[PDB]
RNA sequence: AUAAGGUGGGGUUAGUGA
């Protein structure tokens, strides 16, 4: 009894009909959400040495002007000069950080992380950090798929036997000397493979040693920077999936300009979600008024190179 | 170059190695600049130089640098006609289904998958998930979902268990599909379902997979990914008047589907919720089947003026696709158009024609000669002289027209000689000048008639111009052997003046020695035109060896007959002329001249009958007048008493003794009577007016009126409108087609009244209306059966074959309406005429039977001739000459080469126009009494009855021959006999068509057996007599408890013994159907013959549900096979039959409508193919049962009927020809040692070869059966898939032959000259004698 | 040879006497 209903916009209004209307305090509370993602990636970032390596050398790029004074930075919480006190104070921050390495180190860790957690840069650095995370997490999951191909899919050894023991160090010859002193028979099958795991497994090592952290800790921070970023990413679909009525509304205007409906609506869909990633709650307004702009900015835009 | 035409399913890689280049960019050209852009629609370095031999921003400008691509823009330099044809592609992100398989309807993804169509629907439009690869779970691997079942699969098998939606698992679901499991498991399940509607599904079903894995495709490529574009020149950005720009709709949509494929690729970089790009995949869908097909999708899109766009699809399509719009029908250059006229001073073999049109129409050949003679060197300078027009180019194109023919068309060209060739005489003024006896020909009167001209270049079509297409070969129409050089209107009324004779006139009845005496005596004017002297003449004839004798006498004639005997050429007899030459003598005059005097004596004596023609109209002086139009005075008086008759039966209505229709059909009868006493009233009056002294006191003799004259030779009109002009006009019909009682008593040389005018204006208006929408059906017919002949080449000499079928003269049941020597005139016999001297061959059996041969056989009366026909000619691919017989327009057989079967379509075709709108036995003459089939029984009156309804009565002459064809019904009291002879004028029979006779046979008693009053009988007693009767119900009104108990009148003795059926040993019981009212009781001993019970009871779209073979309204039910009968089970939908053969088994029975007045008896023995009831007779079953003869013959007879009936003629080969071309499909009875599936169609000519050469085996062949096909349908099941694409639903078979992966050698027509070589025909055909001797 | 030229709509012309 779904009539063959083959205009789109039919069953589009059946699908944006399922979300009711949020009030302004549940943008509030959905923009508090959001406020939660970005932070805790902030934390996890926090969390990271090599960014506040890569963050005194672009601000020695800063400085030595092989960047920009904009595309480092974008104002603090609580003009270069603020950034000699900031990033030359956070380089003794760093230095004195650094010499404590060999327990009270990792809370100098933390205290930097603090003395960092109050800085906003310019989001270019952001896609540099993610991406540093990530491709790190391939390495990682390199390795993983590296030791696990050639213990599981060489030795025969016991995915259980893998996973309990060896997920978590990856480093260390306690699942190797250990697990070959299991004397099972895939066990005395993992000396055929001793020079590409262990051998392979030195770069890994070097990872270690190049963040300075166990695998285990920057999984803890990478991955709980994607549980934030996820969370982030829900309560940005859920919001867009609040306002969809405002975007026909507004797309009843600009109709016979040449142009089809639903292209209409589909880039008003995108300047909301432009709009979502410009807002801010602490302002106080209600969303919508600061999403008209946005929407108008799509569609005019569209329907002007689009004559 | 290049042989058969191939297609197939389009690879992705295989568009990839198609293009040059990817789209990217939704712009085409600047608009601020006027440049085109990096990688728009139209690009420079994907698809090249839009200047010539020069890029984009100029950088290589000369043709040395041919080569090299450029670098600031980087595009190749070549010609600007390379951007013709450099195709492009696009890469689409997610996939999307191509709608033509999608909704082909049958779909070939639907039952690909077999899943319904709906379900499909619902998972490309993003509104169902569907699973692929089900597994371990309690639901199946092509199971849809819906999404909160699919919140219910997230739930419980959420785990590794997967399910998709959309295209993509569409192509997921279709990849992994194994297609051999799929043929061996679905012909294992075809061996299982006995229902007929699961073989026939499960065998479409295994159809499309053998022949899918077959083809050389993937099933996986019909999801649509890689787009290829148009190449740009072809979809053109042209300008109108001004700054704006006239856009292409194809332009518009590629701009919409890459601004469609971009945003969401830039949506898929942002991470959007499903709910977005969901639509967006769902706008992606849309936008490319709004490529495709516009319109096939649920609502089409328009861009301005809300009226929808044109897609691809609608391209090829249609009355302006490619295919009738730009591939049959080009336009052409070399050609001219004006206005006829007449100028009757030239000779047939010549033309007028303008001095301005013969001066632009051959410009370079006055450029080619001017050039010869160097009166200008270079040819600029020709330019300018053909400019200014100086005067030495008139003695130039005087000179090159000298010798150069050329064509004429007029635009209603039906029939072939709509164009015909002429030799131009340059005429000053410019209108073209036409000789008249063409007129006739093309149908083209001079009220405001249009021609156009072309003008064949090279040599070789010069001779084909003056071979074939020059006027003086066409004398003879195509369709029969009439002249068609006729002469027209008025020449027929100068010589029907000329040879006639008032009775006493100047010189009458003097002497002369020769005609030339005459002429000086009428030139003199010493002695009338029109009256009687005996001269002496001189004539010739060639009994001999050819040899022309003189020979000579006194004949009495008159002046001008004598006259125009002068211009006869010398093999004549001399009484040719000897009468008053209406249209008709002066036809078949020229007609004999052909047929005696060859060819040219013809031709320059039809145009020297045309000279005095207008020389003795002209000097004649028939006028008209309002005097000569002659009212009847006793018309008054006949209306008068008319009129009181219908005051008479009007008065029998006043008081109310008759009823309405009576007085209704009196008053309409008594009307037609006085109309006719008007109408032979004032031909009485008119046509032998002239009463008149000779020499003596009086004497009658015909008109001098001038309308008599123009109505009886033949020249305009007839009795019927002279009838309008004098006498009244009519009983015209009223708008519901039913007939007005007063008719218009008034006439056209009185003033009609108000209302009759009215009456008569509705009249006419329904007429030319129906002649509009006639025409618009008449095309659609000829445009059809044309391209289910198109191919039938005659193409051997002789098939060297037995077959054929019967010719006899033809008797509608009274007359002979059409003889035998005209179905049998020119058609090579089948065997050898056996004389009817018992024993004696007349005409051996291979000859052509010319006029000769046809009196021979003419005066020993033979009957019937068994004949060659095309329907039995053996030849593969073709038709031996020998099957076929002679020209019609060329006087011997038929030539290698020319192919029939369009001048069979447009001879049936063109008189599609003029085809029309709005008891006893009584025998006539005398002969002896012959009847076939006859089952009879003398009565007890000593009358004759017959108890079979296919026996005929017939009247066999006193030579032989048959006279007369009369139905004998199911006991008709016969007053005759067969082999009796009886008088002309005698009832022979007679019978009750409110009675269907019960009647018997033999003598004995009828036992009232199973006759229960109330079950199966009722009591109704007679209230007019009193013997009351036990009446038979039917099955419908009696009830079910007695329904299955069967009423019957059986014969017994005295003894009460079963009085056997007379020859066997069965009882005679008579089966007491519905309406059977017994009205001889029981223990009544009968005769025979007597009734045991009384059981009381089109235009031109008949033509085409002919040769669209239709089943009728009810078709009449057939006797599949020989044996006898009993009834079925009571109703079940309907009540059945059951019956038995009677050596073989008994498969065969079958429910009844029992509306159906049943012929045949239970005890009765029949044949197959022999009626059950009647009713129209179902074309398939006459093939099936009673072969292919029957049912041509059928069907020539039946539409001869129809033409016949309008007196339209047509000889006969052209229905046989297009009826060989119907039943050329057929079917598998076994395999044998074939390779075909039994249940497989396949052409009759493939698989005679097939078994043919089989039979060359050891082995046996295979077994077919025939079929026979509307035309309609049949153009479509053909194997050359260009020749269906030109027809009608091109989508369709575009698709079908597409997945087929089929080829095409092309062996035929339209198809070479779609693709333009030589047609296979004519002189082609030696040419492909030439390409097929090579390989 | 610089008159060229798509798409709709409207109007008109030529197409039997049994
Ligand atoms: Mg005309
Ligand atoms: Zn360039
Ligand atoms: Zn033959």
């Amino acid at each position: 009894e779904i009539g063959r209903t083959t205009d789109p916009v039919r069953m589009y209004m059946r699908e944006m009909g399922t979300v009711e209307l949020l009030t302004r305090e549940g943008e509030i509370d959905i923009a508090k959400r959001i406020e939660d993602g970005i932070n805790q990636v902030q934390c996890s970032v926090a969390e990271y040495p090599e960014a506040i390596t890569y963050l005194l050398e672009q601000y020695d790029r800063v400085e030595a002007e092989e960047a920009r004074l904009s595309d480092l930075i974008t104002g603090f919480v609580d003009d270069p000069e603020l950034a000699r006190e900031k990033f030359a104070e956070l380089r003794a921050q760093y230095v004195v950080t650094r010499d404590t390495i060999k327990a009270t180190a990792q809370e100098e860790i933390l205290k930097l992380s603090e003395v960092f957690k109050q800085f906003r840069l310019v989001p270019k650095q952001f896609d540099y950090l993610v991406n540093s995370m990530r491709v790190m997490m391939d390495r990682v999951r390199t390795q993983e798929r590296l030791i696990m191909k050639l213990c599981v899919e060489q030795c025969k050894m016991p995915k259980k036997n893998f996973i309990t023991l060896f997920t978590g160090n990856e480093t260390s010859d306690t699942w190797f000397n250990a697990a070959i002193a299991m004397n099972k028979p895939w066990s005395e099958k993992l000396h055929d493979v001793s020079e590409e795991v262990h051998r392979a497994l030195q770069k890994l090592q070097q990872i270690e040693e190049e963040t300075g952290l166990t695998i285990e800790q920057v999984k803890d921070i990478n991955r709980r920077m994607s549980i934030g970023e996820a969370k982030a990413r829900r309560a940005k679909k859920e919001m867009v999936e609040a306002n969809l009525r405002l975007v026909i509304s507004i797309a009843k205007k600009y109709t016979n300009r040449g142009l089809q409906f639903l292209d209409l609506i589909q880039e008003g869909n995108i300047g909301l979600m432009k709009a979502v990633d410009k807002f801010e709650y602490r302002r106080g307004y209600k969303f919508s008024t600061y999403a008209t702009w946005w929407i108008r900015q799509a569609i005019t835009r569209s329907i002007a190179d689009q004559a | 170059e290049f042989d058969a035409i191939k297609i197939a399913l389009a690879s992705p890689d295989m568009i990839r190695s198609w293009s040059f280049g990817e789209v990217k960019k939704p712009e085409t050209i600047n608009y601020r600049t006027f440049k085109p852009e990096r990688d728009g629609l139209f690009c420079a370095r994907i698809f090249g130089p839009v200047k010539d031999y020069e890029c984009l921003c100029g950088k290589y400008k000369r043709l040395k640098h041919r080569g090299v691509i450029c670098e600031k823009c980087g595009v190749e330099v070549t010609q600007t006609k390379v951007r013709r044809e450099r195709m492009g592609h696009i890469e689409l992100a997610s996939p999307t289904a191509h709608i033509w398989f999608l909704k082909s309807l049958p779909s070939r993804i639907g039952l690909l998958l077999d899943m319904p169509l709906r379900d499909i629907e619902r998972v490309l439009y993003f509104e169902s998930y569907v699973v692929i690869e089900g597994g371990m779970t309690n639901l199946e691997r092509q199971q849809i979902l819906t999404e909160e079942q699919y919140l219910d699969a997230l739930e419980e098998f959420g785990d590794e268990f997967d399910a998709k939606m959309g295209a993509e698992a569409i192509q997921a679901l279709l990849k992994s599909m194994d297609l051999e499991q799929e043929c061996e498991q679905l012909r294992e399940e075809l061996n299982e379902t006995n229902s007929e509607t699961k073989r026939k599904k499960l065998t479409k079903r295994i159809k499309l997979l053998e022949a899918f894995v077959q083809s050389g495709n993937k099933p996986e490529w019909m999801i649509l990914t890689v787009l290829p574009v148009l190449p740009p020149d072809l979809r053109p950005l042209v300008p109108l008047d001004g700054g704006r720009f006239a856009t292409s709709d194809l332009n518009d949509l590629y701009r919409r589907v890459i601004n469609r494929n971009n945003r969401l690729k830039r949506l898929l970089d942002l991470a959007a919720p499903d709910i977005i790009v969901r639509n967006e995949k769902r706008m992606l869908q849309e936008a490319v089947d709004a490529l495709l097909d516009n319109g096939r999708r649920g609502r089409a899109i328009t861009g301005s003026n809300k009226r929808p766009l044109k897609s691809l699809a609608d391209m090829i399509k249609g009355k302006q696709g490619r295919f009738r719009q730009n591939l049959l029908g080009k336009r052409v250059d070399y050609s001219g158009r004006s206005v006829i006229t007449v100028g009757p001073y030239l000779r047939l073999h010549q033309c007028g024609l303008p001095k301005k049109m013969a001066l632009e129409l051959f410009k370079p050949f006055i450029y080619g000669k001017l050039e010869l003679r160097g009166l200008a060197t270079t040819i600029k300078a020709a330019k300018k002289m053909v400019e200014r027009e100086e005067a030495v180019v008139w003695d130039i194109l005087d000179e090159v027209i000298r010798e150069h023919p050329v064509l004429l068309n007029r635009a209603p060209t039906l029939h072939r000689l709509g164009i015909q060739a002429f030799e131009p005489v340059l005429i000053e003024g410019k209108a073209i000048q036409l000789h008249p006896l063409v007129c006739a020909a093309y149908n083209a009167d001079f009220d405001g008639d249009q021609m156009a001209v072309h003008v064949p270049l090279t040599l070789e079509a010069q001779l084909e111009a003056r071979a074939l297409m020059m006027s003086t070969n066409n004398i003879l129409s195509p369709a029969n052997g009439e002249p068609i050089i006729v002469p027209s209107q008025d020449v027929v009324l100068g010589l029907y003046y000329m040879t006639r004779d008032c009775v006493n006139a100047k010189g009458e009845g003097m002497v002369l020695t020769g005609p030339k005496e005459a002429e000086r005596l009428y030139r003199s004017g010493l002695a009338s035109l029109h009256a009687r002297v005996k001269v002496r003449i001189t004539e010739y004839e060639k009994d001999a060896n050819g040899e022309l004798v003189a020979k000579t006498s006194l004949k009495d004639t008159t002046v001008g007959r004598a006259i125009l005997w002068m211009i006869v050429p010398k093999g004549l007899p001399y009484s040719i002329v000897n009468q008053a030459l209406g249209k008709k003598a002066i036809s078949k005059m020229l007609n004999t001249c052909y047929r005696i005097l060859g060819l040219k004596p013809t031709v320059i004596f039809a145009d020297q009958i045309m000279y005095t023609g207008f020389a003795y109209a002209a000097r004649s002086g028939a006028s008209v007048g309002i005097d000569d139009m002659v009212i009847p005075e006793k018309k008054h008086e006949i209306i008068s008493e008319a009129e009181a008759e219908v005051a008479e039966i009007q008065e029998q209505f006043q008081s109310g003794l008759v009823t309405a229709g009576e007085r209704y059909n009196k008053v309409i009868d008594i009307w037609a009577a006085a109309n006719d006493r008007v109408s032979k009233a004032m031909m009485d009056n008119l046509q032998t007016e002239t009463v008149i002294n000779r020499d003596g006191q009086e004497e009658k003799q015909v008109s001098f009126n001038s309308i008599y004259m123009m109505a009886d030779s033949g020249a305009r009109g007839s009795a019927a409108q002279i009838r309008q002009l004098a006498g009244m006009r009519g009983l015209m019909a009223k708008p519901d087609g039913s007939i007005i009682e007063t008719p218009i008593t008034a006439n056209f040389r009185e003033g009609l009244n108000v209302l009759q005018y009215f009456i008569s204006t509705h009249g006419a208006r329904k007429g030319l209306a129906d002649t509009a929408l006639k025409t618009a059906n008449s095309g659609y017919l000829t445009r059809r059966l044309v391209d289910v002949a198109q191919d039938l080449v005659v193409t051997e000499d002789d098939c060297g074959t037995h077959e054929g079928i019967m010719m006899t003269p033809v008797i509608e049941g009274g007359d002979v309406k059409e003889p035998l020597r005209d179905r049998v005139l020119g058609r090579v016999t089948a065997e050898d005429v056996l004389k009817p001297g018992t024993a004696d061959i007349l005409v051996p059996r291979n000859t052509l039977l010319h006029e000769q041969w046809c009196d021979l056989l003419e005066e020993n009366s033979v009957d019937a001739v068994k004949v060659r026909s095309v329907v039995s000619c053996d030849t593969d691919f073709g038709v031996c000459a020998h099957c076929y017989g002679r020209d019609l327009a060329r006087g011997h057989i038929i030539n290698k080469g020319e192919a029939i079967g369009v001048i069979a379509a447009q001879s049936i075709g063109e008189p599609g126009t003029q085809l029309t709108m709005r008891s006893s036995i009584q025998v006539k003459n005398k002969g002896s009494i012959k009847l076939s089939n006859v089952k009879s029984v003398v009565n007890s009156s000593g009358k004759l009855v017959i108890t079979s309804r296919n026996t005929e009565l017939k009247l066999i002459d006193e030579f032989g021959r048959t006279k007369e064809s009369y139905k004998v019904p199911y006991g008709a009291v016969l007053a005759k006999g067969d082999g009796e002879q009886v008088a002309g004028g005698e009832t022979v029979a007679n019978w009750d068509p409110h009675t269907m006779p019960v009647i018997t046979e033999v003598s004995g008693f009828v036992r009232f057996t199973d006759m229960i009053d109330g079950q199966t009988i009722t009591r109704q007693t007679d209230e007019l007599t009193g013997l009351s009767s036990l009446v038979v119900l039917d099955s419908a009104e009696r009830t079910a408890g007695g329904k299955d108990l069967r009423p019957a009148l059986k014969i017994v003795d005295a003894q009460g013994n079963d009085v056997l059926i007379p020859g066997t040993d069965m009882p005679a019981q008579y089966f007491l159907p519905g309406k059977a009212i017994v009205q001889l009781e029981d223990g009544v001993q009968i005769s025979s013959g007597d009734t045991l019970a009384r059981i009381p009871q089109g235009g031109l779209p008949r033509v085409a549900d002919l040769f669209e073979a239709r089943r009728p309204k009810e078709p009449a039910i057939l006797a599949e096979i020989s044996g006898i009968v009993s009834f079925g089970k009571e109703t079940k939908g309907k009540r059945r039959l059951v019956i038995t053969p009677v050596d073989g088994s008994d498969p065969y029975e079958e429910m009844i409508p029992k509306w159906r007045q049943l012929n045949v008896f239970e005890g009765e023995r029949v044949e197959r193919g022999d009626v059950i009831s009647d009713g129209p007779e179902a074309p398939h079953d006459i093939l099936r049962l009673r072969g292919v003869h029957a049912v041509t013959r059928y069907i020539v007879n039946e539409v001869q009927d129809v033409y016949r009936l309008q007196g339209v003629k047509i000889n006969d080969k052209h229905i046989e020809v297009i009826v060989r071309q119907m039943l050329r499909k057929a079917t598998i009875v076994n395999a044998g040692s074939s390779d075909f599936l039994e249940g497989e169609q396949v052409e009759y000519s493939r698989v005679k070869i097939a078994n043919r050469e089989l039979e060359a085996n050891g082995k046996v062949g295979a077994t077919y059966s025939r079929d026979l096909l509307g035309i309609t349908k049949a153009s479509l099941a053909t194997e050359s898939f260009i020749s269906a694409a030109s027809f009608q639903e091109t989508t369709r078979v575009l698709t079908e032959a597409a997945v087929a992966g089929k080829r095409d050698e092309l062996r035929g027509l339209k198809e070479n000259v779609i693709v333009g070589r030589l047609i296979p025909a004519g002189t082609g055909y030696a040419y492909h004698q030439d390409r097929m001797r090579r390989r």
